[PDB]
């Protein structure tokens, strides 16, 4: 949606009620492993917003400190 | 490994006469329970004669329980 | 125990995508360049997802697919390349050589002189 | 499917299968008969006991060349001396060997990897028209690839 | 309640019950061809080379048995090969693999 | 291609796989053809009051998964049978009580559909109405899984006689669909496929299909039509009650069983507690010469269960080559890790034949039932029912019972290795009886396949095949000198034939076993 | 052809023309004209062609082994017709030659050059044990000739074929 | 009671129980036939008289597939390659050994530690419908497990 910085709850929210509105989870019912599942691709998200954050700080000359650059 | 209780006296408690009975109802579970919708009970004892003329599906899951 | 993870193939060792970059820049110009020590060999229909597949059957290392990458200019293997592009790769250990010097001694790069 | 394949390759022969012994690797099958002579040995080395030694084998064939002596026999002798001889100057010098070959034997035992480390055999067997050889008796020496444990040997027979 | 399987869903969760575990780990290495995993395309069974082969040309069957069991073994090494069996069915179109890890005994319906 | 996977099988050409699902089940083997067991069961599908020749590769498909052993008494036939179906095969009977119906559909003339469950063994009928129907006959209620059928035209034969294709499937609570055959059918009597294969619907279901019977009206069959139905489930289907069975079921199975002509070395008790039922079992097993099984209830303790074998009154010498256990444990469930308690009986059977045919000859049956040879059971989490009290080894041998201990190793073992005969004699043992039965089934076999000859050949051939078979039961070991040479001497087997009118040659045989030395007893001595 | 003459006495026309043994193409660039279209193998079947794709080394495969006969009968699969046409091309052949021949040891003649010719399909493993020992037992050929009169000689023979598998299915099971 | 056995093991050959051939270790027994070629042989070192030697025994034996060859070929010699082949990665490497097997001659003279150091035969044999082996002669070389004292060595016969 939007490149504003989210917060990791707003993402396992995100997560769980797509995860419930999906149906496979409501025939299949009981797993509790998706939920540390969430948590780990939510820190990886994270990481990967970082990530993002410092392509936009290199992709501008005044964003960008570094002497290559 | 055993859990009990202890029955005092004086301004802390009162001891049940002698012959008192006391009764002890433990609610007992297996820990976390996982109950997916699609299945279908089996009441019994009373309702054992009720079995055939009631139905009982999942249809709501239910899971978040707690272990140890 | 005395363990670390790493391996020495990524070109990505080296952090700077700058570096990165331009190391990307001459392999493309070796790549389309027509030199004989390349392979000569074209596409196969299932690349379009799987670009490194051929370099792990002519290779067994995935170490090649941001070489086959940027030697098709892919967008996105959801998209697929036409099949019979002329495709060129070169012997590994020279691109293993080239990235050893240039992360060690990578300074000149261009051409040395005299010391 | 499989690559060529060079000797009594196919059941025109009318011989039983099991009696035939087949080599196979990733370009190349040859398949023979079970000759007389046939050993096998496997040692170890002490002083206090040390360790192993690889399995060795030490295998006669012989090759007749009753229908087709150019698939039979030439070509069969052919593929042997390209097994054996190791192929290290192919212009890829990231990963030449030698090459190892599998062996099947009763159609149940099989090696995996066992190396040709010697072949020899005779070339004074009468010859046809063309000149191609009818017969020959080719003696192999073969190795195992490590020293193979008991769980690794005793388990893998049928 | 809804319980699970094996099928690259799980037997269990490590090698407790040897056999049928590395029975259990091989069924997932066959149930997959080759280009439909990632990293190792060449993992899984090999069945796009030894699909439909005439079931009489004996020397192939057994050349590419044998080749597949030294890969698969090469490959898991953990697990070795006891009996491998190749039996026909009562028409030409079924084959049947049977492999045992000396007590497993699992079969699959093959077709050549 | 080679990528596509499918899940049944029509025209198109593929390699299916087992779908994503939350249960299966397997079983796979070969027939055994050496020495085969039977007894009386309750389980899962399978037709009641039937025989059915059980294997490795029907064990679970057959006879449905095992079910709780918490429902009712019925986990000791099928903890049995998931024991011996490992290592033999068997014949087990199945039968239910009358309370158990199974469902059928019926389509009229226009092919409209209507549900009915009848008690199993009834026969329905059909009027002027009620065109044909279709009723399930393999046991299942059609509650787990569902029976579903699919039914819609298909190409005409050679003849151009009207087809029509029909699948059946079942279909689980979770919603996976397996197929279990497609065929193409029709109304034709003379309805001939380009194969040659018939299509006529009542041939073709006695035939080919294996859980669903027809009947259809021979008047209305011509004027009958077809119509398009897809997955029609078959409802009024119930198992019935299992914990108790009628003492009449017990005679029918009993009876049945008896008639029964396939071949079985033995019989086990399956858990069975009915005393008429045990007492039938065992006069079965007298009067076929043979070994069973049988056990005791392991709820009671020694002091108790001591007597119950002439409780039971299977004590007497017409019972003598069977073996009574006991089992005054508890192990742990293999699925369900609960207390469960089940016999040793179908164990002790395998230990049997696994030790008789590890000779190839002809087998040995002087094999003891003791020692860690045969008698390692450690199923898991043994539990003794009763730690303090311990059983009695005197009374327990005259009772003429089994029990049991624990080794060295932790495994379970049965330290007995005696019959049911009453009296102190030979027959007392365990393999000395069997040895008995087994060289005289022998010689039935042998005397019938020399049966039905001329004269003047028939007692040379006799002899030459009493000799013969002397000279495999040397090998084998079981012919051993006399104990006391002074009457018979070292020569430990006698022969005679005799006639007494045109028929009736007599023949009298007599020979020296041996002996495991049931008779246990040591003394060693001092020197100082 | 070159499959069938990899055999060197007679061959072998019991070959199936899907793997990539024989259905091995890859001429060069190859492009789908309707590449979200996909073949439906069923009615493919029905329709008796000839379908194809590409297989893991990138080769252009045939993966049908079916002729275009309507009816679902054996005569449907493709190596098996090829059979019976070898064989007949052969006895007729033989007949050709062993023709115009005074009679008395014609039948003699004949018998004998059948069973040789069963003796080099037997070889050739082309002739099999029948499917169901109930009705022929495991001897999977039979042979008769009569006569009407002065000419017709009336041969019959019967013979079991192979099979390469059309029909094609596979189904692993599980333990946990 | 014992572990599985193969060869000859059972008294349903109906040969004399002395002249067999027994091996036997914790899980494995194999039992043969006393074959011509037997030799033993026991020695010592000098230069003054410096030490012994252990004892050394070269027994070749011969099999027979009379009835169950699976049982008397096969599975014998898998039983045998299994004992001489050392198990040293058996997941128990605090205390992986080749293993060594005691012996029983004539049902009287027995060796209680000794190390099949080599074996030998051949497979050229004939074979059965299915394929196993009719008959074999394996040749073995042993070794007792030290420089055994005639204390140790006179007082163990019968």
């Amino acid at each position: 949606m939007s490149k504003t910085t989210p917060t990791k709850d707003s993402i396992r929210a995100e997560f769980e009620e797509l995860v419930e509105k999906d149906s496979f989870w409501s025939k299949f019912v009981g797993s509790q492993f998706v939920s540390m599942l969430t948590l780990f691709i939510t820190q990886i998200v994270y990481r990967c917003f970082q990530y993002a954050d410092a392509a936009l700080a290199e992709g501008f000359i005044s964003t960008a400190t570094r002497r290559s650059s | 490994e055993q859990l009990g209780v202890r029955f005092g006296d004086g301004l802390i408690g009162q001891i049940p006469p002698e012959g008192s009975t006391i009764t002890l109802k433990v609610w007992c579970t297996n820990g976390d329970i996982t109950l997916v919708a699609g299945q279908n009970l089996t009441p019994v004892d009373s309702a054992a004669n009720l079995a055939n003329l009631i139905s009982v599906k999942t249809t709501t899951p239910i899971t978040a329980g707690t272990d140890a | 125990t005395r363990q670390y993870p790493l391996s020495r193939y990524d070109d990505r060792n080296i952090a700077d995508p700058i570096l990165r970059a331009e190391l990307r820049k001459e392999v493309m110009l070796m790549c389309e360049s027509n030199d004989k020590n390349l392979t000569i060999y074209y596409v196969l229909p299932d690349e379009q997802y799987r670009p490194d597949l051929l370099a792990y059957r002519m290779w067994g290392i995935a170490e090649l697919r941001w070489v086959v990458t940027l030697a098709a200019g892919l967008e996105d293997e959801s998209q697929g390349m036409t099949v019979g592009k002329k495709l060129k790769l070169p012997p590994a250990t020279w691109i293993r050589e080239m990235i050893r010097h240039f992360q060690y001694d990578g300074q000149v790069i261009g051409t040395l002189s005299i010391a | 499917m499989a690559p060529i394949a060079y000797g009594v390759y196919s059941q025109a022969d009318g011989v039983s299968p099991y009696l035939k012994v087949t080599l196979t690797n990733s370009q190349y099958q040859v398949t023979g008969y079970i000759s007389q002579g046939a050993a096998m040995n496997m040692a170890q080395n002490w002083e206090v006991w040390e360790g192993g030694t690889p399995p060795t084998f030490t295998l006669p064939v012989t090759f007749i060349a009753l229908n087709n002596p150019f698939i039979e026999v030439s070509g069969a002798i052919a593929a042997l001396t390209a097994m054996i001889s190791p192929e290290l100057k192919a212009a890829n010098v990231g990963g030449q060997i030698p090459e190892r070959v599998t062996l099947n034997i009763g159609r149940r035992i099989n090696i995996t990897d066992v190396a040709i480390q010697d072949l020899s055999f005779d070339l004074d067997a009468p010859r046809d028209s063309n000149g191609y050889f009818l017969k020959n008796t080719v003696n192999l020496q073969l190795t195992g690839s490590s020293i193979y444990n008991s769980s690794d040997i005793v388990r893998a027979f049928q | 309640i809804d319980p699970l399987l094996t099928l690259e869903l799980s037997g269990v969760k490590t090698y407790e019950s040897q056999e049928e575990a590395w029975g259990a780990r091989l069924y997932e290495w066959l149930n997959t061809y080759q280009g439909e995993v990632y990293g190792d395309p060449s993992w899984g069974n090999v069945l796009p080379q030894f699909k439909h082969e005439p079931t009489n040309l004996s020397h192939v069957q057994i050349a590419v048995e044998a080749m597949l069991l030294q890969k698969l073994t090469v490959d898991l090494p953990d697990i070795p090969i006891s009996g491998l069996s190749v039996a026909e069915g009562d028409a030409f179109d079924k084959l049947k693999i049977s492999i045992r890890i000396r007590d497993i005994t699992i079969t699959q319906d093959v077709v050549l | 291609s080679q990528y596509s996977i499918q899940q049944s099988l029509g025209n198109a050409s593929g390699v299916a796989v087992s779908p994503i699902n939350a249960d299966a089940t397997l079983s796979t083997g070969v027939a055994l053809n050496s020495s085969l067991w039977a007894g009386i069961g309750v389980f899962a599908r399978g037709k009641p009051f039937t025989v059915l020749a059980v294997t490795e590769s029907n064990y679970e498909d057959v006879l449905g998964e095992p079910l709780k052993p918490s429902s009712g008494s019925q986990f000791e036939p099928i903890r049995h049978v998931y024991e011996a179906i490992q290592q033999t095969s068997g014949y087990v009977v199945r039968a239910v009580p009358d309370d158990a119906k199974f469902p059928i559909i019926m389509f009229d003339e226009s092919g409209e559909p209507a549900y009915s469950a009848l008690p199993y063994g009834s026969e329905i009928e059909l009027d002027s109405g009620e065109a044909f129907a279709i009723y399930v006959d393999d046991g299942d209620p059609c509650i787990s899984p569902t029976r579903e059928l699919t039914i819609e035209t298909a190409t005409a034969d050679s003849a151009g006689n009207e087809r029509f294709l029909l699948k059946l499937t079942q279909t689980t609570s979770l919603g996976v669909v397996t197929t279990l055959e497609t065929h193409t059918v029709s109304l034709a009597e003379e309805a001939k496929d380009d194969m040659g294969r018939l299509c006529y619907l009542p041939t073709a279901l006695e035939a080919r299909s294996k859980y669903l019977r027809a009947v259809v009206n021979e008047e209305l069959i011509s004027t009958a039509k077809v119509t398009n139905k897809k997955s029609l489930a078959f409802t009024g289907g119930t198992n019935g009650d299992q914990s108790k069975i009628s003492t009449a079921a017990y005679l029918r199975a009993v009876k049945v069983l008896n008639n029964a002509p396939y071949m079985y070395t033995a019989v086990l008790g399956l858990g069975c507690y009915d005393n008429a039922a045990i007492t039938a079992l065992g006069k079965i097993c007298a009067d076929r010469l043979i070994d069973g099984f049988f056990d005791v209830k392991p709820t009671l303790t020694y002091a108790e269960a001591l007597p119950a074998v002439e409780d039971t009154g299977l004590l007497g010498t017409d019972y003598v080559s069977c073996s009574v256990y006991h089992y005054p444990f508890s192990c742990k469930d293999k699925w369900t890790q609960s207390r469960v308690v089940f016999g040793l009986s179908g164990v002790a059977y395998a230990a049997k034949a696994r030790g008789v045919k590890k000779n190839s000859d002809v087998g040995g049956w002087h094999y003891s039932p003791a020692g860690e040879e045969r008698a390692v059971i450690a199923r898991a989490s043994i539990q003794p029912l009763y730690p303090e009290d311990t059983p009695d080894e005197e009374a327990m041998v005259k009772g003429r019972l089994n029990k049991v201990s624990v080794g060295t190793s932790g495994q379970m073992i049965i330290d007995d290795a005696l019959t049911c005969c009453t009296q102190d004699n030979y027959l007392h043992f365990q393999h000395v009886p069997s040895l008995m039965n087994a060289i005289s089934r022998f010689f039935v076999q042998l005397a019938r396949q020399m049966k039905h000859s001329p004269d003047g050949i028939t007692a040379a051939g006799l002899t030459k095949g009493m000799t013969k078979l002397l000279d495999r039961f040397v090998a084998s070991g079981a012919l051993v000198a006399p104990r006391d040479p002074d009457a018979d001497g070292t020569e430990p087997y006698v022969l005679k034939v005799t006639q007494a009118e045109f028929d009736k040659w007599e023949v009298v045989w007599a020979c020296c076993p041996t002996g495991v030395a049931r008779r246990i007893q040591g003394v060693p001595l001092l020197i100082k």
